This record gives structure tokens, C-alpha cells and sequence, in this order.
């Protein structure tokens, strides 16, 4: 579309403040659960990444929610599923910082 | 020829670098030739800004003149115009400091 | 909230695969003609996720260089440049050396 | 209709595997003309060869001398009347 070289424009929008997938460890809370192993050892969430056009402005979330996602708790005669909830962002926004 | 293009200042593969500051005037100078061309000012991402009074003013020989600009306006503002099916777009990058 | 993301998908979306990471572009040479690069960060495909155990690490099995056009604002009517990075196409869980 | 002997579970079978040893993915089938694929997300897919990877309808997949590649989730897949059926298998080693 716009080169083998990623064009400016396509570079900016791609690297702009939006919610995006970030690997995150298991939550202190399901790290305590009585289980022989926890599968997987990490969960990918959606979080305000990218960057603002300033040192001053920071990419923050204007829309967010807790995701319930089931983790496998290998244990006992039979493994079972446990629910892990954490912070996940849907809407993001580049906003001014704090002092 | 390419005559039929809505936007006066040609090109826009690279946006025009416009210096600005919060609280003061912002001019997105995407002036068209013919007065009656439908131009829609956007702002990456999905928030379009529509003319009125101060907070947005449309001018054919000038452009979108924003009184009391904010951070909401810092970055890539795109001017769009569809002429005979073809969607022309000119780009403008703002900043401070 | 919404619905409980099923384990299959939690696992699916948690394995060693190439995934988009925000790379802040401060690390390199930042002196040029005085100013800042735009954007001041990039998005690139990189091996991520967690492997079955601490014994295995998540490494790339295919990568490439990505030339990405970057604008460096400064003096005077400032110019647009280039940079290359390491994008990952395929990954795998390998035992740590 | 379902090709795999064990009814589907959200919980995969746990297997205590070890490298260099024999690994069995015990997804035996109910009928004899079924082409069962052993898949491994992301996209790794183990193609049997008759020796190193052995398919058998009354036992499943048999892998003499398991590797690190085999640590993780292994999914037996089968298509019956278009309907894709999968049985997930989680393998792990000590430590």
C-alpha cells in the first residue's frame, strides 16, 4: 500500500495511544490459590499503550472493565477451572499529567 | 491534468507541521479553491469536529479556525473532501514547546 | 465486564506468539539537529507470552528488519527520516541455554 | 457422531511427561476410518511417520523419545460431517 518501508502516517496511527495486548502475570489472589500448577502462567490483557505526542500528555483509559477469565488449577485427582478477574481497558485517551 | 482537486496546498503524504499552544487560535489551513466544497476536519482517531462558532469555524479561503485550542487538538488533524467519487485528504500535525 | 473468557482462549491468547509491543524510541541516538522524533514510539510484532515452565523461554523462529519513516521536528523546516527494528514473524518455546 | 471415546471436557487430560521417554496422547477413536490430526497451538502440527510418531486407532498417538517441542497443550482433532471435534491434552515435566 505505502512501501516496504512502513510509511509515516501508517507508523504514527499504529503507534498511537490506544488499547492493546500486553502480557501480564497471574494476579496476587490467584497466585495464592491451592493449586499444583496454574495454566497459563500469564494472561494477555488490553491496556492503554502507544504514546502521546508529548512528554506532558500521558495515554490513559477513558473506558475500562474487569475481565473474568478462567485459569486452570491443576490439583488433586481432578483439575478444575477458577475465575481470574483483573483490570482491562477498552477506551483510551491522551491526557495531561500530574505534578 | 489533476485539476479538480479540492485542496489548494498540494501533496500531503507528510502532514504540515503547525506550531500551536493551548488557549489560543488554531487554524487548520486546508483551504479549498471553490467556496462550496464539503470539507470535514477530523483528528486521529475517530472524533470529527464540526464548524459553528469559535469552537469551530469553516472558511473556504482560510480553513478550520479553532478559537481556544486544547490538547484534544494536539496531533494529526486530517481534512477530507470527496470530489467525483475520489476521497482527497490533506494532513496537519500540531504540537507545542 | 461482559462474559467469562473461556480457558481455551485464555490459554490461546497467552502462549508464545509474535505480538504487538510499544517500543519507545529514546534508547538510540537522540541529538540530531535538536528536537524530538515523531512519533516518539513505535508498534512492532515481537515474541511474547509465557511458556509451559521456567525451563522454557519464548524465543523467535523468524524475524526481520522494519524500516519505518520517522519525522524529526526541529530546525528549521525539519526533515523526515528512517529507522530499522526487529519484527518477529514466528516464535517457539525453547529450553534456556 | 462424536469420534473420540472420552466426552469433551473443558478440563484437558493431564500428562506427566519427560523428555527422551515415550509419550502417548491417548485420544483413541470409536471408528476406524477417521483421520485424526494432532495439533499444537500456535501452529505446530505433528505429522505421523509410522515410527517416530505412531498413530493407532485403539491407543492414540505414540511418540518414542519425546522432545521439548511436545511440552504444552496437544490437541487431537477430527472432522465428522464437517463438525470438527477436538480433545485437548496438557503435558508437563518436573520443575
Amino acid at each position: 500500500h505505502q512501501r516496504k518501508v512502513v510509511s509515516w502516517i501508517d507508523v504514527y496511527t499504529r503507534a498511537t495511544c490506544q488499547p492493546r495486548e500486553v502480557v501480564v502475570p497471574l494476579t496476587v489472589e490467584l497466585m495464592g490459590t491451592v493449586a499444583k500448577q496454574l495454566v497459563p502462567s500469564c494472561v494477555t490483557v488490553q491496556r492503554c499503550g502507544g504514546c502521546c505526542p508529548d512528554d506532558g500528555l500521558e495515554c490513559v483509559p477513558t473506558g475500562q472493565h474487569q475481565v473474568r477469565m478462567q485459569i486452570l488449577m491443576i490439583r488433586y485427582p481432578s483439575s478444575q477451572l477458577g475465575e481470574m478477574s483483573l483490570e482491562e481497558h477498552s477506551q483510551c485517551e491522551c491526557r495531561p499529567k500530574k505534578k | 491534468s489533476d485539476t479538480g482537486r479540492p485542496f489548494v496546498e498540494m501533496y500531503s503524504e507528510i502532514p504540515e507541521i503547525i506550531h500551536m499552544t493551548e488557549g489560543r487560535e488554531l487554524v487548520i489551513p486546508c483551504r479549498v479553491t471553490s467556496p462550496n466544497i464539503t470539507v470535514t476536519l477530523k483528528k486521529f482517531p475517530l472524533d470529527t469536529l464540526i464548524p459553528d462558532g469559535k469552537r469551530i469555524i469553516w472558511d473556504s479561503r482560510k480553513g478550520f479556525i479553532i478559537s481556544n485550542a486544547t490538547y484534544k487538538e494536539i496531533g494529526l488533524l486530517t481534512c477530507e473532501a470527496t470530489v467525483n467519487g475520489h476521497l482527497y485528504k490533506t494532513n496537519y500535525l500540531t504540537h507545542r514547546q
